[PDB]
């Protein structure tokens, strides 16, 4: 999941012809001041750049309240920025000590006379891109769909022909833009669709997509989700991925191309294959345990991945037991059994291990684990494995 | 002409002749050797720029077209890296290869949307995948990466969105002696060439398939579409036992659970809605992935089909 700061996704849009508030990003109070002067705006918005939400009502360690401020005076932008940069911003959704703020965005503050919802997403159900819009904007689209389905409009876009003028106009008219604003919106829609294609997004959501009293159609805030599979051709974008607000283990796991997802349990588990990994988390819950994480080593499993997985599970202190379930994959069980006992010995793990191995050379593999001296239980099948793992940890 | 027309090419058998695209790379080589020992009729393969070579004692061709012409292959299995995988699938479609199995994981969604666009407007080529383990007719033809030894020719047709979870279902039905007629892994990607209904149709019409196991997971609505197909076609007078397991009951929303298509997004794609929909279509849902074999066994026993 690529995570872009507000200033990064807005830069991406503006570099691509999409209309966004004019803005600059600053590293220093001084830079913030000078940027507020350049903007040449009637009203300036100063915004701390952190990924977490709730900036508006957050509090910095400098004592300053609010990660978002408005002012008409450049110098005040500098003064407030000085009380932001370098300090930690805590909000309703950040760890307790908040997040250090290295940058602030200084943008022209625009009024919103009208807000609508606009999205473009790869819709599995439609075999391709779809333009989704609703005149009822500012609100999470899900709720609108709940109460007022009749207010959500969709246009299927043919990937080969691209977006048709007709389609953009009709969508703009459905979102209630009128007269000249209607053509301006239709044109922003085409620009957004091209941007969506260009950066391998699976979704570009503009909310609010709207107009200013001054008759301007602007993408006020946006959220972009990227196709991870497109990374090899989007290196500049994936490079700016902010992993500084991520669960450390999740970052670590990414270093090795391991798909790790932290959960709340105490039974760690690692499996080769996403379906099998989800089913393992499911069967541990069905037998009354709480999985500590989801971890897919992928179907073809290598000894070094088993090893990195143990090293990973070593950082989580909640783990009280580990369930290993490997089935399939081109490497034979005896090699896997070997890396298991070696990982155990070298990382000094002492938590009980429940192991389910199925494949080539399992007898030998079974022998290797039983002869290891380590606290290792070899399970009959998945149900047995889950039951034994659940029996190995606390209430 | 219509894409549904190609459904039938899904049923590989002892007569199926196969070529491998990405034949000379490390993956293509390894699985081609396993295909050969299994007894699959692997007849050659391609790698652009390396035709005129032999590999694994078989000929290598620069194009799918030449390979097809020279060997008469009716199937192609693709192990090409992501950056070139879509061009590989398109090349196979242009050559009108009856069945294309794309193993490759990591193809951009945008590339697959374009591929599916071509796919739906033709009826000669059937595509399974991408990001799938392949298809196997036990003892006759193996195309893909699944371990051959756990399979046993028999009565259960199995279709699944996942890889290694399918091996659980195979192993469980081999242990209780039912065996499998045909196993098809449709893959974990959001955009792909074959869904559950495509397989169900083949299964319902196959005299050799007496029961079906359908393995699904969170995300999309392929399972719900499968339940509708079953309400229409397997609700009587015809009725084959169908057992299912849906993975992801405990998955957290908003995260891609390994598979690109395994995500609960916008509150759509959750597991229990799929379980509910399948039950209402006559399907016996096994809450535990360890009980697929015993569950379908009991269904056979109740219908006095053992």
């Amino acid at each position: 999941m690529v995570n872009l700061q507000e200033y990064q996704s807005k830069k991406l849009m503006s570099d691509n012809g999409v209309k966004v508030q004019r803005f600059f990003v600053a590293d220093t109070a001084n830079e913030a001041l000078e940027a507020a002067k350049r903007l040449n705006a009637k009203e300036i918005v100063l915004k701390a750049q952190i990924l977490a939400g709730g900036r508006g009502k957050g509090v910095f360690s400098s004592g300053l309240k609010g990660g978002v401020h408005l002012t008409k005076d450049p110098e005040v932008v500098g003064q407030l920025a000085k009380q932001m940069i370098g300090y930690n911003l805590a909000t309703k959704q950040t760890p307790k000590e908040g997040v250090k703020v290295n940058k602030v965005m200084v943008a022209e503050a625009l009024d919103i006379s009208r807000e609508t919802y606009l999205a473009i997403l790869m819709d599995r159900s439609c075999n391709g891109p779809v333009l989704v819009g609703s005149p009822q904007g500012g609100v999470d689209i899900e709720e609108v769909a709940a109460s007022n389905p009749e207010l959500i409009f969709k246009e299927q876009i043919d990937i080969i022909e691209g977006i048709k003028d007709s389609q953009a106009q009709r969508m703009a008219e459905n979102l209630g833009f009128l007269g000249p604003l209607q053509n301006q919106a239709a044109d922003q829609i085409k620009k957004l669709y091209n941007l969506f294609l260009k950066i391998d997004a699976t979704q570009v959501e503009v909310n609010p997509f709207g107009e200013t009293p001054e008759g301007q159609v602007v993408c006020f805030d946006a959220k972009i989700n990227f196709d991870d599979n497109a990374e090899f051709r989007q290196k500049d974008i994936f490079a700016m991925d902010d992993k500084s607000e991520n669960e450390p283990i999740e970052n670590e796991a990414a270093k090795y191309d391991l798909k790790y997802i932290g959960l709340d349990g105490n039974i760690a588990c690692f499996v080769n294959g996403a379906g099998l990994a989800m089913a393992t988390c499911d069967i541990i819950f069905l037998n009354g345990g709480k999985p500590a994480n989801f971890l897919d080593l992928g179907g073809g499993v290598k000894e070094s991945q088993v090893y990195q997985a143990f090293k990973l599970l070593t950082a989580d202190p909640k783990v009280e037991a580990i369930l290993v379930n490997i089935f399939g994959g081109i490497v034979n069980c005896a090699i896997i059994a070997n890396g298991i006992t070696k990982a155990c010995r070298e990382l000094e793990l002492k938590v009980p291990l429940v192991v389910r191995l199925e494949g080539t050379n399992v007898h030998e593999a079974q022998n290797i684990l039983t002869n290891s001296g380590l606290p290792i239980t070899s399970a009959v099948d998945l149900e047995d494995a889950a039951k034994k793992a659940v029996a190995s940890v606390t209430k | 002409c219509s894409y549904t027309a190609s459904r039938k090419h899904l049923y590989v058998d002892k007569n199926t002749k196969v070529i491998c695209q990405g034949f000379t790379g490390k993956q293509g080589t390894f699985h081609s050797q396993q295909a050969l020992e299994y007894g699959t009729n692997l007849v050659g393969g391609t790698t652009p720029g390396k035709g005129g070579k032999t590999h694994l004692g078989l000929p290598v061709f620069n194009t799918v077209k030449e390979a097809k012409e020279q060997t008469g292959a009716t199937a192609s299995v693709i192990y090409v890296p992501p950056p070139f995988a879509a061009a590989a699938i398109n090349e196979a479609i242009d050559a009108e290869v009856p069945l294309v199995v794309c193993i490759t994981e990591g193809i951009p969604q945008q590339d697959m949307v374009r591929v599916k666009h071509r796919l739906l407007r033709q009826g000669k080529t059937r595509l399974i995948g991408p990001n799938c383990p392949g298809v196997i007719n036990p003892g006759e033809c193996k195309i893909g990466i699944m371990p051959g030894h756990i399979h046993k020719k028999g009565r259960i047709g199995i279709v699944s969105r996942s890889g290694t979870l399918t091996y659980e279902a195979v192993h469980q039905t081999t242990q209780v002696g039912l065996g499998q007629s045909l196993c098809v892994g449709i893959g974990g990607d959001p955009f792909n060439g074959t869904d559950f209904t495509d397989c169900l149709e083949i299964f319902l019409n196959d005299p050799a398939t007496e029961g079906i196991i359908l393995i699904g997971e969170i995300g999309g609505n392929a399972e719900e579409n499968a339940a509708e197909f079953l309400k229409q076609h397997n609700s009587g007078p015809k009725s084959k036992p169908v057992v299912s397991f849906i993975a992801g009951l405990t998955a957290p929303p908003g995260r891609r659970m390994g598979h690109a298509g395994a995500i609960i997004a916008g509150g759509k794609g959750g597991a229990k809605e799929k379980i509910t929909a399948l039950q209402s279509a006559g399907v016996v849902v096994s809450m535990s992935p360890a009980q697929l074999g015993t569950t379908i066994y009991k269904e056979f026993e109740k219908r006095k089909m053992l």
